[PDB]
RNA sequence: CUAGUAAGCGCAAGUCAUCAGCUUGCGUUGAUUACGUCCCUGCCCUUUGUACACACCGCCCGUCGCUACUACCGAU
RNA sequence: GGAGUAUGGUCGCAAGGCUGAAAAAUUGACGGAAGGGCACCACCAGGGGUGGAGCCUGCG
């Protein structure tokens, strides 16, 4: 217990110093290392917003594609628990969309299917948490898609002062 | 008089109407009406 | 109630670790739940000496 | 009504916290002074007393490059720099909580680091007099601080921590201790090893060198241990050779040399001292081949020794100019010039004018003492039962009697007229010396705590461990009365010059006044938050005041009462250990006092706000750009030279600025807010909204608000001109980006679907059987009605 | 003091307490002026619960107390 | 005679003074900022008393 916990604050604070850097692929593996979660979703929250994104990223940085690529599935699974809760939240939800639409674009679905975890027992299982994500991902393509029904307004309003 | 507030006060007891529920009779216990 | 074990939800519903969360915010969130809260014979010579 | 200001204070040196500091000076800290002293000659050089602050200062620290000007660390959190030049605080910094326990200088000496038992750590300009900024890590508190620019500290969490000073922050972090706690710090000066000592013993060494990838700068490149399994207190290294000393709060300290680890470290000497050491301190002497190592003892001393280089010598020493284990009596003179001091193992008298030491004695125990009068000779009763005779002129011990067998004479009373004394132990007998030889002794029922006598020898009266008291007669040891009602037991007495009144002090927190006649208790009185020691009057009314009389109790407080009033007159703080010993002035014109702290003393409008934060965010973007076109022009120096208040918020964005500024409010207000907004405003705000799209975020609420501004004022838009391009930039920006949100969120939905029913595939059925009808969520909904 | 209201005008009764140096009734004529807003003044209430769909919100902040543990200091 | 009910008188206890007038707290004590709801003891439009002189119940 003694080693292992100064391998603990060790790898603790040279994270904390990756935050600080804003060291970005190596923090979040880290992160998922000591299984945080805001701080790590901080983290995700920035690498979707970096101002000057990869045209060809699909979060914007090349590194975290490949390394939410060269994933694990308890990784994986775990990750998506996260997952469920900031779909759940739709202030956070862009951001929950955005990983996991990289993170189906990455790792095939048979894969995803023959996730086999231990820790998968009652409510925290499979099926359920997928099932979860699929509702709130339903109640936000919802919202967006009324959304640009709405937004067609700008266009309309657009093609008026073409008229003048 | 302003004795007997005093000890009144300071062992709070008041002769005061209540709001007892309309649902005594009916819901003894007082559910919750949502989810279980 | 669907709690991970080190880590507590936020009124949010957002996950964070004790162990991730930082002092300021621990004192903060106890006073928040505690808000909540309110609103529901010896010798000669030691006595001497 | 004449009030009573401390006049003297003195009878030590060293108390019980750290940090000495040689300059061939030492300078020590006293209770709440830091006074300096030659160590040749023992006559304290200076002190320096701060009229304002009454708390204990703990932290003592000299600047490098600039000796005769030092920082000081209170109790209460406070510092103050003074100089040795003139004994002047020059500045006071006051950002802690509580207890500056480590100090820090600058290389230079500009900048100043403080380090507290409040765990917080806040460094200083020293030009600029100010906070500058403040480390927070440490769970718990400092226990050693160092500047490299950088800053090393370690605290009790056993947690060695390197922060940057240009980027406040920490980069590097160790563990000395897994389980136990680092207490001691100590650096090499050349920057290339540092050296934690924890509660173990336990000496780590460490290696040190002088940002995306790993850094790493200190190694612990061993561990050691020393004899002494203790908490080790201060590691002082040789500011010049290749030595260091390690020491906790004992009777000895480990000096070792520097040449794996324990080869390179050997132990050079281990110095006993005559006492446990409280903080050691460097000395190097211009002209010797020595070394002056500079301890300051517990038991209140000073010590010098010599350490050869390639034994120890008690070189030099200080101790006469204090009391040394803690004082017990007291016995000021009659003509009240000078007065002894009974310590646990000592008896000092001193003139009162020098208020400096006269005599010295030694004695095991000191319970009690009183001079006789004339003033030639002086008595103690001492723990042992046991009795002693000196006398002050030839400086020797007259005689000695087994008062009582081992039974600690507690009590002890000159005659009025002074042919006697009378004894009083922890036995049951109170016994009566003519001067001497026995007179007469006193059988009662416990053991004798306190007694008196009367002014007039007329009666006497006594106070037993039963907490109750037995006045008696002087001439016949008949029973006059006794008194009572005092829960626990009193502990001294004390009556009136006209033995006309009693106060009766016990240790339930409160005196009795008895009228002395029958003996009726005048007032009770709880005035004290913890047992009150003694008790005293002043003898003479020759003022008008002889009623008046005084309370030392162990809260450390001395108080001044009337009794025909009964009332509280005055109350008298200055010491810090509890009070143990007092006297009045025979004339009453001051008073003496003996603490625990090992002194004595001498007493004589929404819209609104989101319009001009549109305002200030388009003149962030207009000087944004022009800082664009000038580095487009030229990669020379050009500051965007923003508002003061975006960089006091952190050189945030104007766009973060705008939208937190507008995320704060309610939705109500912000529907009506919006409303409330003018024509000039809007397109300012478009271009903050394409701004938003472009880099998009929170894009429901930019939506949401874009089409309320649309609606509003549909008008006036296909009214303008210059919305058209502004609004097809907005355009292309918010279709994108809704397109770019819709298509990846309806890919997550699709492959849900996917992954969802090929689940379903994998879990269907496995065993064909008749029974086919083990092939489902519920919810509850409580209803009401 | 914000609608048969302010006010005007008389007529009567004289109710076990009070009230003729007046109380209380009944009728008569009957307007202006805001009828909104929390800006000033305040007062109350949110920041817990007490119901779930859509919808939205998204961890308020301060100084101390009490509690468990940790270690420190100094007497007996 | 029994059962109740009252009523008064009797009797025993209560009826022996280390004493001399002036806390609870894992739940508590106290703020502060924001946001709402209100009010002719708030804002705003006005109106109308008393307060000037005489009469006098009342109250001090």
């Amino acid at each position: 217990a003694a080693q292992a916990a100064l391998k603990l604050v060790e790898q603790e604070q040279t994270l904390e110093n990756y935050i600080h850097a804003g060291a970005y692929r190596d923090a979040i593996v880290l992160a998922l290392q000591l299984n945080h979660p805001g701080r790590l979703l901080n983290l995700f929250t920035n690498v979707v917003t970096t101002r000057n994104p990869d045209p060809d990223s699909l979060t914007g940085l090349k590194a975290v594609d490949d390394v939410l690529a060269k994933l694990s599935d308890e990784q994986i699974f775990q990750l998506l628990l996260r997952l469920r809760d900031w779909n759940t939240n739709a202030r956070t939800a862009p951001v929950a969309q955005r990983v996991l639409w990289a993170l189906f674009k990455s790792h095939p679905a048979n894969k995803l299917s023959s996730l086999s975890v231990k820790g998968a027992r009652g409510h925290k299982s499979l099926n359920e948490v997928l099932d979860a994500i699929k509702v709130y991902t339903e109640r936000h393509y919802k919202r967006i898609e009324e959304l640009v029904d709405e937004s067609y307004l700008v266009e309309y309003t657009l093609r008026e002062m073409d008229a003048l | 008089i302003e004795e007997l507030i005093k000890r009144r006060i300071l062992a709070g007891e008041f002769d005061e109407v209540l709001r007892r529920r309309p649902d005594m009779f009916g819901n003894p216990h007082g559910v919750r009406r949502g989810l279980v | 109630d669907t709690a991970e074990k080190g880590e507590v939800v936020t009124k949010a519903g957002i996950p964070i670790a004790k162990q991730e969360m930082s002092r300021e915010e621990k004192l903060r969130r106890r006073r928040r739940e505690k808000e909540r809260i309110r609103k529901a014979v010896q010798s000669s010579g030691a006595y001497k000496l | 009504y004449l009030k009573f200001e401390p006049s003297k204070s003195f009878g030590v040196v060293v108390s019980s916290n750290s940090n000495l500091v040689w300059s061939g000076q030492a300078i020590v800290a006293a209770n709440e002074e830091v006074l300096v002293w030659d160590i040749k000659k023992g006559e304290l050089l200076s002190r320096w007393r701060d009229e304002n602050c009454k708390f204990r200062v703990t932290a003592i620290a000299q600047s490098r490059t600039d000796p005769d000007v030092f920082a000081v660390g209170y109790e209460d959190g406070s510092i103050r720099l003074w100089d040795s030049k003139i004994a002047t605080s020059v500045v006071s910094f006051n950002g802690h909580k509580s207890a500056i326990t480590v100090l820090a200088f600058d290389k230079t000496g500009v900048r100043l680091a403080s380090g507290s038992k409040d765990t917080d750590i806040i460094v200083w300009d020293l030009v600029a007099e100010v906070g500058q900024y403040k480390l927070r890590g440490h769970k718990d508190q400092v226990t050693g601080l160092y500047f490299i620019g950088f800053l090393l500290t370690t605290g009790k969490d056993s947690l060695i921590k390197l922060w940057d000073l240009s980027s406040r922050h920490c980069i590097e972090t160790h563990v000395a201790q897994a389980n136990g706690e680092c207490w001691a710090l100590g650096v090499s000066p050349d920057f290339t090893g540092c050296i934690t000592a924890g509660n173990d013993g336990e000496i780590t060494v460490w290696a040190l060198d002088a940002l995306s990838q790993s850094v790493n700068f200190l190694q612990n490149r061993g561990t050691l241990h020393r004899s002494s399994k203790e908490r080790a207190a201060e590691v002082v290294f040789h500011p010049l050779r290749d030595y260091f000393a390690v020491h906790g709060v004992e009777k000895s300290v480990e000096i070792w040399r520097i040449r794996e680890v324990s080869d390179v470290f050997v132990q050079h000497v281990i110095v006993r001292t005559t006492g446990k050491v409280r903080s050691v301190d460097w000395a190097l002497n211009p002209g010797v081949k020595d070394l002056q190592l500079l301890v300051g003892g517990t038991n209140n001393l000073l010590e010098l020794y010599n350490i050869v280089g390639k034994d120890y010598n008690k070189a030099l020493a200080v101790e006469l100019p204090g009391h040394r284990t803690d004082i017990r009596s007291v016995a000021i003179s009659s003509d009240d010039k000078m007065l002894a001091s009974a310590a646990n193992g000592s008896l000092k008298i001193w003139n009162i004018k020098t208020q400096q030491c006269i005599r010295t004695f030694d004695c095991g125990y000191a319970l009690c003492c009183a001079f006789l009068p004339g003033d030639k000779v002086v008595i103690v009763g001492t723990k042992e039962g046991e009795l002693q005779l000196y006398d002050v002129a030839s400086a020797s011990l007259l005689e000695t009697v087994n008062a009582h067998d081992g039974h600690a004479v507690w009590a002890l009373q000159v005659h009025p007229d002074g042919r006697s004394v009378v004894s009083g132990g922890a036995d049951k007998t109170a016994k009566f010396w003519d001067f001497l030889v026995q007179s007469r002794i006193l059988k009662v029922s416990d053991d004798i705590l306190s007694l008196r006598f009367s002014p007039d020898a007329r009666l006497l009266a006594v106070a037993l461990l039963d907490s109750t008291v037995k006045v008696f007669f002087n001439d016949t040891l008949k029973l006059y009365l006794n008194l009572y009602g005092h829960k626990l037991p009193v502990l001294s007495m004390d009556i009136s010059y006209d033995s006309k009144l009693i106060v009766t002090s016990s240790a339930d927190k409160n005196i009795r006044i008895w009228g002395l006649d029958f003996g009726d208790c005048h007032k009770a009185l709880f005035g004290h938050q913890d047992s009150i020691l003694q008790v005293a009057f002043i003898p003479h009314n020759s003022d008008g005041n002889g009623h008046y009389f005084f309370s030392a109790s162990k809260d450390r407080t001395i108080k001044y009462w009337d009794a025909d009033k009964f009332e509280q007159i005055q109350r008298i703080d200055g010491h810090h250990g509890e009070i143990w010993a007092l006297a009045v002035s025979h004339s009453g014109r001051f008073l003496v006092s003996a603490s625990h702290d090992k002194s004595i003393r001498v007493w004589e409008m929404a819209g609104e706000r989101i319009a001009e934060a549109l305002e200030l965010g388009m003149t962030d973007l207009n000087t944004i750009r022009e800082w664009e076109e000038a580095r487009q022009i030229n990669p020379n120096i050009a500051p965007p030279q923003r508002n003061p208040i975006f960089v006091a918020l952190g050189n945030i964005p104007a766009e973060t600025y705008v939208l937190n500024t507008l995320q704060k409010i309610k939705p109500a207000s912000l529907h009506d807010a919006l409303l409330v907004l003018p024509f000039s405003t809007i397109p300012s705000l478009l271009t903050f909204l394409n701004l938003f799209a472009q880099r998009e975020l929170n894009v429901p609420l930019t939506c949401r608000i874009l089409f309320f501004v649309l609606k509003t004022h549909h008008k006036q838009i296909v009214a303008s001109r210059t919305m058209r391009a502004t609004l097809e930039k907005v355009r292309a920006n918010l279709r994108a980006a809704l397109r770019r949100q819709k298509d990846e969120m309806g890919f997550n939905i699709a492959a849900l679907k996917v992954v969802s029913m090929q689940l379903r595939d994998k879990s269907v059925r496995e065993y064909v059987d008749e029974t086919w009808e083990e092939k489902v969520r519920k919810r509850a909904f409580a209803s009401l009605s």
